[PDB]
């Protein structure tokens, strides 16, 4: 008969993204996903460009970089896209997860594992990438964060030198970040392949959370042409950046060579683990901080246990729904602590931010599932 | 079948598209044999043949004799076949009815982009 | 699962327009506008509030940091 | 009743437990006679 | 109309549709290029090399 | 009052504004899965179409009119009844089988 | 019986070009 | 000025650039929007009619 529903390849391709049972209704928070793949594909590209040209020598290294950037026939637009493509990837991956939480798409429990196994691996990807130009952030940021694994005791201090493979951060770290800054995003890759397996056995939730079978459409045109329309958005955004304004989400000191003797005056790492920076810097034991800092991750692991409401998603929730907001807003408070030094008020901002963000996940919102239940009868 | 909906929705389309861009001359000799058959036989007995004269008046103004039909029948071929349908069907719009367990009726807008070939 | 045995639905009419017979935009402004207010109206009172609070605890606490380097007379 | 009168695992687990303790000392290299006993 | 002298002469058929976008692209490709560039030469009088390399 | 906050709470949620009833809009596990399988030809055509109603609403960023809002007061549990006793029925075989 | 359903008005979502229910769309249906 | 052209030799190029993008975008965005509203106009257009006996 009709060879887009036989041929075992397109077959594939046509049950996945062409005649695919969509609802009628998600929003344009479910175009993160498709963003989240041209992100993915859009650093494997540039990123494929920058490494014919980049080499992982301490020495020859920073400079490579430059190199790119004034001497190779557009090197430069190549490495600022893949620089700010790093930051797109992240606010695509923020974006994304918010949406998880606030629909009550988490309850697809195995895509959702699986995504935040998307997120770690992508958080190791753009971390090893940032040391790869060695500069001073690069070398004193790698430095600081690699060294926390140092607080597990009994084993700490081994294990740390292991991964740099000597006594600091140094020639053998930086040649064996740029093969597993290589080598993950295919491995990120496989993963969102089964992430989407797992997910094409329920279909897609949708924001009033109720099931949507009685209103499905085929993906193709609908949610093609959608998709398409998000991804010019990306690029528009994605160029501004690059053409208008390149180094807006970078830190100047990353045009300096790394120096193992000169310490910058305040070391941060890129904006998008500036939150996680916050909450770890919050606790005063280092070992403490560590386990804060893996917890404000991996919790996002917990939160299908820690669903009370009998609704799925939060449109008819108005109390979740202020939580909701108060964590985001948090997560934009811990943000701005984590950029800034340890001083009051900071301090003590920062503090109470980490507090906050693990009473909201943990307390506030598991009750105002249940208070919302009661206000409705069940 | 309430499964088959798109299976023969699609099959049909290709048989409107294929005539519209690639009839060929054997197969509309066999379309003009089975008019000139079926006008022929239909027309049998008094009640066709007076409903014919009947109707005909409304509709043409006159009846139209059967050797008439047979030299504009005779004049289709291949060309006239492909060029007509392209009028009718190629790129237009259809109307759509369904009834029943018709959840698999395909949608619209991929039957509107069903009367055309981008191959053409 | 795929189209044909997604759900059982019985007696719901569905009636539709090809898109060439119809506006891309029908009333876009005169409708629209006024839907888009309705929509903001909805949620300002849930989405807003934290970030007024974000913009006080960011206020404050960055003139908190300029006084605090300041010299006071003492 | 029935899950309690399982807890057929409990000397199951205990072997498994065991192999555990015992894989990971035998990957990761003293008072085991022989066997590094005499480094 | 005009739209309607153009669907017939060029869109009706699809590897005319092609044909169209190609060479539109190309005549729009030399005539957007060439445009933009005097927007950017205009906004940007006098400040550019190939507006003060006459003096060298 | 407490039904004076339960009224309150009803009308922020919204869900009455898409035409949706309360039981309309509960997550749906194994047991009220069952539930709606349980629920005869009138009260079943009945939810498919309040949820086509409210998901074509959804679509276009669109609410009813206020006339045409669940009331409150008229939003009878249509489902309770089907789902207790399929619950019933569950704890029923969990006991069983300690 | 079904003979009573009318099919809604459509005017709102109309092209002008096809909104006179007395002539044919076929006119526009080139410029459309 | 020579201090910011030696940091960032693309200073101009990037902002040519940014004025083809720019335009680029202000043809595409609302065309590519365009197209989308046609497509779903079958949708956005229909009417939802209940009709048991
Ligand atoms: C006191 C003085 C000091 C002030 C401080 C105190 C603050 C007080 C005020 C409170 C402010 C905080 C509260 C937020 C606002 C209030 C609530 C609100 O937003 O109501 C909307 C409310 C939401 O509707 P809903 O139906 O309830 O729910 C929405 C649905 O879930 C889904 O809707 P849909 O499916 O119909 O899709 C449309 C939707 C799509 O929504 C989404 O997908 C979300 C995100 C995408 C935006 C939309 C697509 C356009 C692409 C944007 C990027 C392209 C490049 C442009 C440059 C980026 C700008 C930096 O678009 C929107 O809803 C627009 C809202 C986007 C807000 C983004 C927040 C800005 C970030 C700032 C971070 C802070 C740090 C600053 C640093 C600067 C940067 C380096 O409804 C409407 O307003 C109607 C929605 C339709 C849009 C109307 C027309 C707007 C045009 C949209 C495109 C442009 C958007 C702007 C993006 C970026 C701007 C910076
Ligand atoms: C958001 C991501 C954005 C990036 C996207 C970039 C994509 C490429 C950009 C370049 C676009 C230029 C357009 C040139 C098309 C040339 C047309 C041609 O003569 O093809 C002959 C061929 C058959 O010509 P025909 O005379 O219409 O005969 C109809 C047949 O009887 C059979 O009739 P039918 O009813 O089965 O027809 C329905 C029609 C409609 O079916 C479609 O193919 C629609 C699906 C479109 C998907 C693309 C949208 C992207 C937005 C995101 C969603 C992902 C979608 C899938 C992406 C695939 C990879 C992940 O499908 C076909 O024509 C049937 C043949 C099956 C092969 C095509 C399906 C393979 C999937 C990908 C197709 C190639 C796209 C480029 C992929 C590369 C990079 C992404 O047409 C097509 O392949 C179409
Ligand atoms: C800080 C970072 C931020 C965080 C995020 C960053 C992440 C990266 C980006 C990722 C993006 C994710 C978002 C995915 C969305 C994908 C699409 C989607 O799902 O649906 C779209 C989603 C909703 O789609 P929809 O079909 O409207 O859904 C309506 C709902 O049913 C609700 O129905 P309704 O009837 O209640 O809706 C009321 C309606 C009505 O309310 C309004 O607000 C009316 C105002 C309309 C503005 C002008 C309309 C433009 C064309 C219409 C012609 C009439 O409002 C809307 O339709 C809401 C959509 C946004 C409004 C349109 C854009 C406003 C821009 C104003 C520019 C004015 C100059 C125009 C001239 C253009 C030529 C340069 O809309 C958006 O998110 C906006 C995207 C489309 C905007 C394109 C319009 C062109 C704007 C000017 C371009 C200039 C270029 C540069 C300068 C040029 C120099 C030469
Ligand atoms: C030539 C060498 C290139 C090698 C790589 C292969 C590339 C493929 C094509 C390249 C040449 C450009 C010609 C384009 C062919 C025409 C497209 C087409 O034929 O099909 C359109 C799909 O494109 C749409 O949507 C388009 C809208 C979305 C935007 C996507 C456009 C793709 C741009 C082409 C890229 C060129 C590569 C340059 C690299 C140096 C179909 O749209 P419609 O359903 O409304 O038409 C209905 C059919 N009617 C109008 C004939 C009745
Ligand atoms: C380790 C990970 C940590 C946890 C993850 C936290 C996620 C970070 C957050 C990013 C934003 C996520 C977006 C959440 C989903 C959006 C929900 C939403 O749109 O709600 C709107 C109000 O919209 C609006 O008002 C839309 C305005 C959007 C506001 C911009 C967000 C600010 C970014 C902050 C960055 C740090 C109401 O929509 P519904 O209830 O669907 O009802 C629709 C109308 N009936
Ligand atoms: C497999 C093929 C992939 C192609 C992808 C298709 C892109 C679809 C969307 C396009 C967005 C429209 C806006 C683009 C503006 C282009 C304007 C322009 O000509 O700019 C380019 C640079 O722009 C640019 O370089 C801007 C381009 C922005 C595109 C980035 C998204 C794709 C990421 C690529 C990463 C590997 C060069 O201008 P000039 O140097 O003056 O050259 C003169 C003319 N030759
Ligand atoms: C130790 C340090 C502390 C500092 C923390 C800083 C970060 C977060 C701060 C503040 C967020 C407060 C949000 C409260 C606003 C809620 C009340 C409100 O304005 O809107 C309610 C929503 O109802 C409802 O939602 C009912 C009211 C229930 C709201 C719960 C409040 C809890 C917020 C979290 C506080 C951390 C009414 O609005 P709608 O129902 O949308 O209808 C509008 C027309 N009446
Ligand atoms: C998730 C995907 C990826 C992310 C998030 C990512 C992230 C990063 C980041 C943040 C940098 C530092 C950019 C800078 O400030 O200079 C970087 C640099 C680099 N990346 Fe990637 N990258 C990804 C994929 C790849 C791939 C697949 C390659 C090569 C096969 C690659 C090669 C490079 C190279 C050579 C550099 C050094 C040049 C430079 O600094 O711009 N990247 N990457
Ligand atoms: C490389 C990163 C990722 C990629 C490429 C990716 C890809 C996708 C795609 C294509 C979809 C379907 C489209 C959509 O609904 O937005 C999707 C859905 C989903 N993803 Fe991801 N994802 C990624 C990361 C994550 C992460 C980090 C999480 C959670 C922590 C997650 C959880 C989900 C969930 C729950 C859905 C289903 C949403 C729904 O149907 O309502 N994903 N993802
Ligand atoms: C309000 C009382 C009246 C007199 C003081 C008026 C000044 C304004 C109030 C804050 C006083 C500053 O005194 C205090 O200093 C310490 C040290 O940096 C900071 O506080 C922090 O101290 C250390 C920092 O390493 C943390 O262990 C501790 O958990 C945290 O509270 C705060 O900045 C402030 O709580
Ligand atoms: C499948 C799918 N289901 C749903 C939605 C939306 O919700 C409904 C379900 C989608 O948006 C999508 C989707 C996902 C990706 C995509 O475009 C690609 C493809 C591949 C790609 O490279 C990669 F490496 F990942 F393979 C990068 C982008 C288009 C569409």
């Amino acid at each position: 008969t009709n060879i887009r529903k036989s041929h075992p390849l397109m077959k594939i391709v046509n049950n996945a993204f062409i005649d695919l049972p969509a609802p009628s209704n998600i929003s344009s928070w479910w175009n993160f996903g498709s963003l989240l793949g041209i992100c993915l594909i859009l650093q494997i590209l540039t990123g494929l460009f920058l490494a014919m040209h980049y080499t992982s020598d301490t020495t020859t290294a920073f400079s490579s970089v430059t190199h790119i950037c004034r001497d190779v026939n557009y090197g430069w637009i190549i490495r600022y896209m893949h620089a700010n493509g790093a930051s797109m990837f992240f606010i695509c991956l923020y974006m994304h997860v918010g949406r998880g939480l606030y629909y009550g798409s988490y309850t697809f429990l195995e895509t959702w594992n699986i995504g935040v196994i998307l997120l770690l691996t992508v958080m190791a990807t753009a971390f090893m990438g940032y040391v790869l130009p060695w500069g001073q952030m690069s070398f004193w940021g790698a430095t600081v964060i690699t060294n926390l694994l140092s607080a597990i005791p009994y084993i700490g201090t081994n294990l740390v030198e292991w991964i740099w493979g000597g006594f600091s951060v140094d020639k053998a770290t930086l040649t064996r970040f740029f093969a597993f800054h290589f080598i993950l995003p295919f491995i990120i890759m496989a993963i969102a392949m089964v992430h989407l397996l797992f997910l094409h056995e329920t279909g897609s939730n949708n924001p009033t959370g109720i099931s949507s079978d009685v209103d499905k459409i085929p993906f193709h045109p609908y949610y093609t042409i959608k998709d398409i329309l998000g991804a010019l958005l990306l690029i528009l955004a994605l160029m501004l950046l690059v053409l208008f304004a390149p180094d807006l989400l970078g830190d100047p000191d990353n045009y300096t060579p790394a120096n193992p003797l000169n310490t910058p005056p305040h070391i941060k790492p890129e904006w998008y683990f500036l939150f996680a920076y916050a909450i770890l810097r919050s606790i005063p034991n280092k070992l403490g901080g560590v386990l804060a800092l893996a917890f404000s991750i991996l919790i996002l692991a917990l939160i299908p246990l820690l669903h009370t409401s009998k609704q799925r998603s939060m449109m008819f929730r108005p109390l979740s729904q202020c939580l909701f907001w108060a964590l985001v807003a948090d997560l934009l408070t811990l943000t701005w602590i984590g950029g800034q030094p340890v001083e009051h008020p900071y301090i003590t901002i920062g503090q109470l931010a980490s507090v906050l963000y693990f009473l909201l996940i943990l307390v506030l919102m598991p009750t105002a599932g249940t208070i919302e239940n009661k206000l409705l009868k069940w | 079948d309430h499964m088959s909906i798109d299976d023969m929705m699609f099959v049909l389309q290709g048989q409107w598209m294929r005539l519209c861009t690639s009839a060929t001359e054997s197969e509309v000799l066999r379309g003009k044999n089975l008019l000139r058959n079926a006008l022929v036989s239909h027309l049998d007995g008094t009640t066709p043949v007076c409903e014919d004269i009947g109707r005909s008046l409304l509709t043409y103004g006159r009846r139209i004799p059967l050797a008439e039909w047979e030299s504009r029948i005779a004049e289709v071929d291949a060309r006239v076949v492909r060029e007509v349908c392209s009028k009718y069907f190629y790129d237009q719009c259809p109307a759509v009815a369904g009834f029943g367990p018709i959840e698999q009726l395909p949608d619209y807008n991929r039957i509107r982009s069903g009367m055309f070939w981008l191959r053409f | 699962r795929q189209f044909g045995h997604l759900t059982r639905v019985r007696h719901v009419i569905t009636y539709s327009l090809s898109p060439f017979e119809q506006r891309a935009f029908p009333h876009y402004f005169s409708k629209g506008i006024p839907n888009v207010l309705r929509r903001t109206r909805a949620c300002i009172l849930r989405v807003a509030p934290p970030f007024v609070a974000f913009y006080l605890v960011y206020t404050w606490g960055t003139q908190e940091f300029e006084k605090s380097k300041r010299k006071n007379p003492a | 009743r029935y899950r309690q009168l399982a807890r057929n695992w409990v000397p199951t687990a205990s072997l498994w437990g065991a192999v555990g303790a015992v894989g990971l000392v035998w990957a990761t290299d003293d008072w085991v006679p022989y066997i590094n006993g005499k480094f | 109309t005009l739209t309607a002298r153009l669907y017939s002469l060029l869109f009706r058929r699809t590897s005319t549709f092609a044909l169209t976008i190609v060479v539109g692209a190309l005549f729009f490709e030399r005539a957007f290029d060439q445009g933009a560039d005097a927007i950017y030469e205009h906004i940007n009088e006098g400040k550019l090399w190939k507006h003060i390399k006459h003096k060298y | 009052w407490l039904e004076g906050i339960r009224k309150w709470y009803y009308n922020a949620a919204g869900f009455n504004k898409l035409g949706l009833m309360r039981d309309d809009t509960i997550h749906e596990n194994d047991d009220v899965k069952e539930a709606i399988r349980r629920l005869p030809e009138n009260l079943y055509n009945d939810r498919v179409f309040r949820i086509k109603r409210a998901l074509d609403l959804s679509m276009r960023q669109q609410i009813l009119p206020k006339e045409q809002w669940t009331k409150y007061e008229e939003d009878k549990s249509y489902l309770e009844p089907y789902l207790k006793e399929v619950i019933r029925e569950r704890k029923e075989r969990e006991e069983w089988a300690k | 019986s079904h003979t009573d359903i009318k099919v809604p008005d459509f005017s709102d979502y109309r092209r002008p070009e096809v909104l006179d229910s007395t002539k044919s769309s076929k006119e526009s249906s080139e410029a459309r | 000025t020579f201090l910011r052209w030696a940091a960032e030799p693309e200073h101009d190029h990037r902002k040519r650039m940014g004025l083809k993008m720019l335009l680029m975008m202000g043809l595409l965005l609302p065309l590519v929007y365009a197209m989308k509203r046609h497509k779903w106009s079958v949708l956005k257009s229909r009417k939802l009619a209940y009709r048991p006996p």
